[PDB]
RNA sequence: UAAAUUAAUAAAUAAUUAUUAAACUAAUUUUAUAUUAAUAUUAUGAAAAAUUUUUUUUUUUUUUAAUUUUU
């Protein structure tokens, strides 16, 4: 179980502290695409550094749980406001649209973390690790990086927790998140 | 921002007594009571009213 | 600055103490930026815990406003909306 | 407590980056001595700020002036001083009576 | 961290269960903590510990006015002490106690609209006196046996004390079986009380 | 309906202005993608005019 | 950390008076005559989701040879011919022009006889010096409506109105001045 | 080993050097410092009674304006004695913090003082100390932090001769820590049994990790990554661990850590804005500027002069990484390889006894294999290697079989962290370490007391008490009379109750095992008491 | 919708209603909640003893609607 993976440098680099269970399980560093979108990975990379003001919640990841975890498919996370799933935000105050598709943020490989929304266009909080080859998530949800270290995490958690409707058996959440390198 | 400070610090003139100058009144402004400052400066923006 | 005494008044009646400098315009410069209750003369940051300050006047205006029937109960003895209505009004006159 | 006594030489300030901002604007020709006559006929100041005795130089949030510069005001502060000076622009105090400004403001 | 002088809780000779007149007992030890109620030691109805008082104390016997009985510390005297105590210490409270009533009247009332049931006053003592009862125990005096208590200024009723003998435990109290509570009803309003 | 319970009547105005203001913006952003998209292919044509 | 005993030196700018060396790490200092421009508030702008791309902050300073060099006003190689509209040690520079060159703004904003730009922070019944202040912004021109939408996006919580010849920002200090000029110059206006 | 919990207040431990002279440093003194007023008392005469100004008998009471001015009172030299062997209580203020501490207020210069950094080395724990300076006896008290929380001051023994600059400032002999734990886990009586094995035992003396810093980048991968060509590999590395050292520098790094290449120069700009407008040693900072410079040279290559990334690492406060962290890291590495070998029963083996021969004793009884084992069994006290390139240096014990395990892989690589300058001039062409950096070690002089139950809390009163008390101050081991501070209710903060508390859930246990020792030069205490107990913090 | 009150050297706000404006976060239902500033407004009047009934002043028209038993 390995996971391939572009590899480049000049790149934000965000970590998180994963916990299922209340079983302290590891980091996951996650190296963010700044080289084709630039807004997506400056949404993300500010709720993952936790160094912006409130807004309409308090724009951190820590603490969220995952919430949408279905067995090799994909498993979601984000959430900054409403626990459960049901409210995307945003650090710029509102839902932004999506940058590009043409590369490198088009193929949703197995080493890939989307960023997921609710309209087709105005994205949000909540992101996603893609699992399998998604074919049809091409050019539907944007790309915005890929998993660096830490995949048997991603990999534990979609197996300890998970339903084929998603919702999770045992709580996993992010006990802490920051901005690596 | 603008404060009405008056001169702090009591007046009597006693007898001669005042052993003390230099802990004597120190000399600070120190600004009028709100209610005040809004009292007089009532009489000044009466110049153009409305 | 973290005080741990009977910390002190501000600077309004000044002893200057001076290193060195031009410094032939200090005590026409700190009682210059004294009066504006100021820095210039750098505040001296006292009293960490002034929290316990801003929670008196959260309670010495929550139990004074309460003083007065503080009253989330309605506009005070309805009795006659809950059948439905717009009040109007009642002029003070006390 | 601030009672301005006849004689009391209370100068009206003139900030020195509003001057740097008008011979860059083009009101002020830096070839020539920029004096008072200018900054009324330049409309860099209202004729309402000038009062005997006439302005005061103020070099505030301003740290470097790159073109020489020579200037008539009365009584510029030291730091506005240090900065004209070093520019090798020059800068002088041309204090004078009230007849002496108006016998210049109206030449 | 046990307080340390703000409890010591130190053996006892005689006469808790603070009164004016508090020495009702007849040989035994029981006591409130002497923190700085250690004004007991001064002449007794409490002594320190030490590796002798914890095998016996020279308890206050009354019959001789003199802390003479002995008594010994074993399993039984202690199970036996709280036993005791704790029937009196009922009967301290509700004799020496004196509990209000917020209740209801309408109209010029000199009576209350909803009298009092049993289960109500077996509501107050463990309400105010934190004595908790069986609601049975409580007789109303034979004036008012049909229909509660239903009046308002001073009432009493009887709540019966059974425990008596098995505790050996008269002449120190003036009745062994049953002890007059005293009660006093206000006529509060509607935002004075319920029912 | 009547989302949540906000302090004051203005904090409950001010956060009902808010949301009025998500949809507006919603609305433009998605008009601003079609002065995006159409721009960077639009950019194209004349670098692949080039090529 | 209470241990460092200094850092009392960092302190405020509310009911104390700043000026010279203290003067507040957030608050800006762009003024009407000093055109001092900073880099925190163009990554705010260049951070945010917008058209009309942003000029690089590379391009966009006026303020960082015959005697080893020479400054920037074209003093010229014999080191005596100058020109008049070429240095500013107050932060004045023209407009450089849109940085795209396939895009047509909607909208042109037209600096002043002095070379300002059009915000100005008026106050709500400045009679009684009420601390309620909005912003103005009166030389725009063009598509003034699809001026106000990209204030949205800046401003995004603030009570922006439009009539024919300003556009109104409300609850906007001294600080949302210097905000709005930073995009104004940057984008090539 | 049984939890504990450490260094949740100042003073959860305590230090006070012994020098080699003998009489450790103890403070009994604490002068305020001594003025000069220069000036006389401006005062001014003001109305005091509400005539006119035109009568002739006007009041006119005089209101003073200021006191007057004053200056720092400068003294004497003694006719020939520079030096001033001062003593010194800095609670919770590192070395650096009090270094220019002398500096903003006397003007001290950095090649001034000599203070040896205590040896663990952790940085807020109260300290007693004595130092040598080349200033006056009048002009020292006035750097003291007296009318504050937590007392950084100075007094002055002093007044030595130049020539004794070297016989002073040689070397501490020994540290008395007088540490107390929180929060443990196991009673009286298990304490008892793990504590008598480690006062008899002793530990495995390894460097303590206060020299290597604990942050996600240790003091190697700068001494590392500026060697392996790549210095923005290195300062990137130190100022990570100023952002995550201290919330000033944080929130200014991850803006420059990932500000745009358009606006790069202004983040370290507005970097430079705030350290120095919370004064920094903006001397002694000068990085951020040739950072400025570099990314400027940059961005404009023609408008301003062209700086490398080597340019900015060379202004960098350096030589803390390269010798005495570098070279530490690989030191702790050798001790595993004579654990690997187990050591406890010295493992000569051919019988290279040490020759480090420590005066006219302390050779390892050199001697037969039966004959060495006649001490050096109780002599597993050793020297294991130097500590860097001197490794083939000493490699005293063994066959050097540890020395012919690391040396084939310290030069080619550097054995653990695969990167290190072990090239020919090195710490073996200097000499300013003389490694006798022993393997084992024990503490000196334990059994310090244990609470069974100290549910929330208990102080230890410390040096600036014992001072104001009017109590003598040296006690030489845990008192237990003063300075242990049994719960009630005072544990100086109520801050620190909340402390006690959010750390109370997550980690439960009766404490307050107070502690005391004294641990040798070198031998940071946690490292010591690392066997025993669980550290935690 | 009754609340406020200190003559006089270095102590956070009088209170009311009013006009005009302002900001949601360690601080839970996925509950609830009128806080802040600027200005306008200071006369609605108790003497003793005792003590440590109730919500109504104010309704757009058509219906609809749960509090009754005598000596």
């Amino acid at each position: 179980l390995y996971m391939p993976y572009t590899p480049v440098a000049t790149n934000p680099v965000v970590y998180f502290d994963i916990t299922a269970e209340g079983d302290a399980l590891g980091r996951v560093s996650v190296e963010l695409f700044r080289d084709v979108v630039p807004r997506t990975s400056e949404n993300f990379r500010s709720l993952c550094t936790g160094e912006r003001g409130y807004g309409q919640c308090l724009l951190y990841y820590k603490g969220t749980p995952f919430h949408r975890i279905i067995p090799g498919f994909v498993m979601q996370g984000g959430d900054i406001l409403t626990k459960d799933g049901r409210s995307n935000v945003s650090v710029f105050g509102y839902p932004f649209p999506d940058e590009s598709f043409e590369g490198k943020a088009g193929k949703h490989l197995p080493g890939t973390v989307g960023m997921a929304h609710s309209g087709p266009n105005q994205n949000g909080s909540q992101f996603f690790f893609n699992l399998g080859r998604n074919e049809q998530l091409d050019r539907k949800f944007v790309v915005v990086g890929q998993v660096l270290g830490g995949w048997e995490i991603v990999n534990q958690v979609v197996k300890l927790c998970g339903s084929r409707c998603g919702t999770p058996v045992s709580r996993a959440w992010i006990s802490d998140c920051g901005q690596s390198g | 921002s603008r404060v009405w400070v008056a001169l702090g610090g009591k007046m009597r003139r006693r007898r001669i007594g005042r052993q003390i100058d230099v802990k004597d009144m120190r000399y600070y402004w120190r600004p009028i009571e709100p209610q005040y400052q809004r009292l007089y400066m009532s009489r000044l923006r009466i110049k153009d009213h409305s | 600055a973290a005080a741990a005494a009977a910390a002190a008044a501000a600077a309004a009646a000044a002893a200057a103490a001076a290193a060195a400098a031009a410094a032939a315009a200090a005590a026409a410069a700190a009682a210059a930026a004294a009066a504006a209750a100021a820095a210039a003369a750098a505040a001296a940051a006292a009293a960490a815990a002034a929290a316990a300050a801003a929670a008196a006047a959260a309670a010495a205006a929550a139990a004074a406003a309460a003083a007065a029937a503080a009253a989330a109960a309605a506009a005070a003895a309805a009795a006659a909306a809950a059948a439905a209505a717009a009040a109007a009004a009642a002029a003070a006159a006390a | 407590p601030r009672n301005r006594y006849e004689g009391k030489a209370s100068f009206s300030r003139l900030s020195l980056s509003k001057l740097l901002w008008a011979v860059d604007t083009g009101r002020l020709n830096p070839n020539e001595t920029i004096t008072l006559y200018h900054l009324r006929n330049a409309k860099v100041i209202a004729d309402r700020e000038v009062v005997w005795p006439g302005m005061v130089l103020l070099a505030g949030n301003v740290e470097r002036v790159p073109y020489p510069l020579h200037i008539e005001l009365q009584n510029a502060s030291a730091k506005a001083i240090q900065l004209l000076e070093e520019a090798g622009g020059s800068f002088t105090n041309v204090y004078m009576s009230h007849e002496g400004l108006y016998q210049e403001l109206h030449p | 961290m046990a307080p340390e002088l703000q409890l010591e809780y130190i053996p006892i000779i005689f006469t808790r269960t603070i009164l004016g007149p508090q020495g009702g007992f007849a040989g035994e030890e029981r006591l409130i903590k002497r923190e700085v109620a250690q004004k007991y030691m001064s002449e007794g109805n409490a002594v320190t510990p030490s590796a002798e008082f914890h095998q016996g104390v020279w308890c206050y016997n009354p019959d001789s006015e003199q802390y003479d009985r002995f008594v010994e510390r074993n399993a039984e005297f202690l199970d036996f002490a709280a036993r005791k105590r704790q029937w009196l210490d009922v009967y301290w409270r509700v004799n020496t106690g004196y509990l209000l009533f917020g209740r209801q009247s309408w109209g010029q009332g000199w009576l209350l609209n909803c009298p009092l049931r049993k289960k109500d006053i077996a509501q107050k003592l463990w309400e105010q006196y934190k004595v908790r009862v069986d609601p049975r125990l409580i007789e109303f005096r034979e004036k008012d046996r049909r229909t509660g208590i239903q009046d308002l200024g001073h009432n009493w009723c009887w709540l019966y004390l059974p425990g008596a003998e098995e505790l050996a435990i008269d002449r120190e109290v003036y009745d062994n079986k049953r002890v007059k509570v005293r009660m006093h009803i206000r006529k509060m309003s509607s935002y004075g009380a319920l029912y | 309906g009547r989302g949540g319970s906000v302090a004051n009547p203005h904090m409950r105005s001010k956060m009902n202005f808010m949301r009025l203001r998500r949809m507006r913006l919603r609305d433009v952003m998605h008009r601003d993608q079609l002065e995006k998209r159409l721009l960077e292919e639009r950019h194209h044509a004349l670098q692949q005019q080039q090529q | 950390y209470a241990h460092t005993p200094e850092l009392r030196h960092m302190a405020d700018g509310a009911a104390m008076s700043l000026s010279g060396q203290r003067i507040p790490l957030l608050k800006p200092t762009l003024s009407k005559w000093s055109r001092q421009l900073r880099s925190d508030i163009y990554d705010e702008l260049l951070k945010l989701p917008l058209r009309y791309a942003l000029h690089d902050f590379r391009t966009l300073q006026a303020h960082i040879h015959a005697s080893s060099g020479l400054s920037s006003a074209s003093p010229d190689a014999p080191a005596y011919y100058a020109v008049a509209g070429r240095d500013s040690a107050v932060g004045y520079a023209p407009p450089l022009g849109p940085a795209d060159p396939v895009d047509v703004i909607p909208f042109f904003v037209h600096r002043s006889s002095n070379g300002h730009l059009p915000g100005k922070v008026y106050s709500m019944n400045a009679k009684t010096l009420m601390p309620a202040f909005y912003m103005r912004i009166q030389n725009i021109e063009g598509d003034m409506f699809r001026f106000e939408e990209e204030l949205m996006k800046i401003f995004p919580t603030k009570k922006i109105f439009v009539r024919s010849h300003s556009v109104y920002v409300y609850n906007v200090n001294l600080d949302g001045r210097a905000v709005l000029h930073h995009w104004l110059l940057g984008l090539g206006f | 080993p049984l939890e504990a919990v450490i260094r949740v207040q100042s003073t959860d431990a305590h230090v006070t050097e012994v020098d080699a002279n003998g009489g450790g440093a103890f403070l009994e003194k604490a002068p305020k410092g001594r003025w000069r007023k220069i000036s006389r008392s401006k005062t001014l005469l003001v109305e005091d009674t509400a005539t006119p100004f035109s009568n002739s008998d006007k009041s006119f009471s005089p209101r003073v304006q200021s006191y007057g001015e004053y200056v720092r009172r400068i003294g004497k030299l003694p006719e020939g004695r520079p030096l001033l062997r001062f003593a010194m209580f800095r609670d919770g203020y590192s070395l650096d913090s009090v270094c220019h501490r002398l500096r903003y207020e006397i003007g001290v210069p950095h090649d001034g003082v000599y203070l040896h950094e205590p040896p663990g080395g952790s940085f807020a724990a109260v300290t007693q100390f004595g130092v040598a300076v080349g200033v006056t006896r009048e002009q020292l008290p006035h750097a003291s932090r007296h009318y504050n929380v937590h007392a950084l001051i100075f007094d002055d023994r002093g007044y030595h001769a130049l020539d004794e600059l070297p016989r002073l400032s040689v070397a501490p002999q020994a540290y008395l820590h007088r540490i107390l734990l929180r929060c443990v886990s196991g009673d009286e009586a298990a304490v008892a049994q793990r504590l008598r094995h480690l006062s008899s035992n002793g530990f495995i003396n390894y460097f303590g990790l206060e020299s290597f810093g604990i942050g996600s980048n240790t003091l190697f991968d700068m001494a590392a990554f500026a060697f392996r060509r790549e210095p923005h590999r290195s300062v990137g590395a130190y100022l990570q661990t100023l952002a995550e050292c201290s919330p000033l520098h944080h929130q200014p790094y991850l803006s420059y850590a990932n500000a745009e290449e358009s606006t790069v120069a202004g983040a370290v700009a507005e970097w430079l804005r705030v350290c120095e407008r919370a004064k920094l040693p903006r001397e002694t900072r000068e990085l951020l500027r040739k950072l400025h410079c570099y990314h400027l040279s940059q961005c404009h290559p023609s408008d301003a002069t062209t700086i490398s990334m080597e340019d900015v690492w060379k202004a960098c406060p350096i030589m803390h990484r390269a010798e005495q962290s570098a070279a530490a890291f690989v030191w702790n590495a050798m001790a595993s390889q004579r654990l690997l070998s187990f050591g406890s029963r010295p493992v000569k083996g051919d019988l290279v006894c040490r020759i480090g021969n420590r005066g006219a004793i302390e050779i390892a009884e050199v001697a037969s294999d039966t004959d060495a084992s006649h001490y050096t069994i109780d002599d597993v006290v050793l020297p294991i290697p130097c500590g860097g390139t001197p490794a083939a240096e000493l490699r005293y014990p063994t066959h050097s079989v540890n020395e012919a395990f690391f040396t084939q892989f310290a030069k080619k690589h550097s054995l653990s962290f695969l990167f290190n300058s072990g090239v020919d001039p090195t710490p073996r062409a200097a000499a300013t370490l003389g490694p006798y950096r022993r393997l084992v070690s024990r503490p000196r002089n334990l059994q310090a007391a244990v609470l069974q139950d100290p549910s929330s809390c208990a102080a230890l009163k410390s040096d600036l008490f014992l001072l104001q008390e009017h109590q003598p101050t040296e006690g030489w081991s845990l008192d237990y009379r003063q300075r242990v501070r049994e719960p009630s209710n005072f544990n100086v903060s109520e801050r620190f109750r909340e402390r006690m508390s959010c750390i109370r859930k997550r980690r439960a246990g009766e404490h307050s095992v107070a502690l005391a020792f004294v641990l040798p030069a070198g031998s940071s205490p946690w490292v010591a008491l690392r066997e025993a107990f669980h550290m935690h913090y």
